[PDB]
């Protein structure tokens, strides 16, 4: 399950 | 960092985030918030990206150590787990105390405030990853309470396309998932944020069509694997 | 690391390297070597991957802020690749520093010996890429002499196959043609290395042709770059 | 110009 990321 | 000028800090973390020094970035971009000013839209997304890798690698170290841990069950692994978990507290902590002294306090607009609350359940979920201890449910409560904050008020100030609401609800997601054992809810934040945001794209351009659109493919992702 | 066992700091070490903490990975072997024992294979391997993880990130680095700096020729940027060319140097100097205290003088072997003199040269070379001052040359002889003393020990005591003298001698190339403006003497070396490890492969077990192969294929790659 | 890796 992914997450946001940074950019 | 307290005799360089903020907006040296600001640059500064601006390289580093370009040579891919991200604790550099974080030192310097904890810095600037503890000049006590106010951050920009672009501030606050430095911050999170220096603290967001930072912790990030902390947390694939942590598994890296935590799976060899598990296996084995010498002192060695164990003892060294608990020195990468301690660094990990300790980056969340730090983390945890500039939004608390004083980001959260001074922001007003839904923007910002969404951002840090958003933030503060984050790291509040990282704390609750290596959790194990008598405060391990308040960490996860700690973790819920600020994600809450920041749903109510965006979906109040925001609408459904808005990036920021997009990444709050992805990552609430995943701590229902995750974290709280609570997969159904899970799915159906992920569901009708998907679809709520959706019905909203016609109002977009182009640009901030293909924002939302990112962000909605997340969605869809862990939609996806969990279905 | 005064405190901890040698076994458990290398024990520490394999685990920082499979949880891609260099840094730790380090200053574990760091402590390891301080204990006063030689290395055995192994822990030179340790050592080595080590530091030169830690020095390849600092040498990115280093490489994106001065490309900055050059562009632009505020005092930003050439205050943080300062910063970042200190860090840098101090962690050669901490090689170097090991190396002469006490590994090379210990290592009596030529495996050990070539080994720890082929790193002498690597540091001095990142110290020389970096270097701008009155020690410049200085610095790029400090390397040329460790390298040609471990080609010399190699020549003697080695196979041509031996990868390494293979690694030292593609080592050499590399420092021949990036710092001492001596691309002839580079691609020669590349190309006599290259040959004289072919003719001997006949020799090898289908393991240790493997091993050989594998360095002489980055000497044919440096060669085709450069011719 | 590559120069060895460590693995
Ligand atoms: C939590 C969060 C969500 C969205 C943003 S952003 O400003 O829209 N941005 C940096 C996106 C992040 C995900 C990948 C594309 C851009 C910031 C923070
Ligand atoms: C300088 C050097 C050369 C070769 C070795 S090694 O022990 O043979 N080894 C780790 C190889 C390094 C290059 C990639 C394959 C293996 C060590 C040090
Ligand atoms: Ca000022
Ligand atoms: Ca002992
Ligand atoms: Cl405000
Ligand atoms: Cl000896």
């Amino acid at each position: 399950a992914g997450s946001i990321p940074g950019r | 960092m307290g005799s360089m000028e903020r907006a040296s800090l600001i640059q500064k973390a601006k390289l580093a985030e370009q040579a891919e020094r991200y604790e550099d970035m974080a030192a310097f971009m904890k810095g600037a918030v503890e000049k006590g000013e106010e951050l920009s839209c672009e501030e606050r997304n430095l911050l999170s990206v220096a603290y967001k890798n930072v912790v990030g690698g902390q947390r694939a170290a942590w598994r890296v150590l935590s799976s060899i841990e598990q296996k084995s069950n010498g002192p060695e692994v164990r003892e060294y787990r608990e020195k990468v978990e301690t660094e990990l507290q300790g980056v969340c902590d730090t983390v945890l105390g500039l939004l608390d002294s004083h980001l959260i306090k001074e922001a007003g607009d839904a923007e910002s405030r969404v951002f840090y609350l958003k933030m503060k359940g984050d790291y509040y979920r990282y704390l609750a990853e290596v959790a194990t201890g008598d405060d391990k449910k308040r960490i996860i409560d700690s973790a819920r309470s600020a994600y809450q904050e920041a749903m109510d008020i965006s979906k109040k100030e925001m609408p459904p396309t808005n990036p920021i609401r997009l990444g709050l609800a992805l990552n609430f997601s995943v701590f229902h998932y995750e974290i709280a054992n609570s997969p159904e809810e899970a799915i159906s934040l992920a569901k009708t944020t998907f679809d709520e945001a959706m019905a909203d794209l016609h109002t977009l351009s182009e640009d901030s069509y293909k924002d939302s659109t990112l962000i909605m493919q997340l969605l869809r992702d862990n939609l996806t694997l969990w279905t």
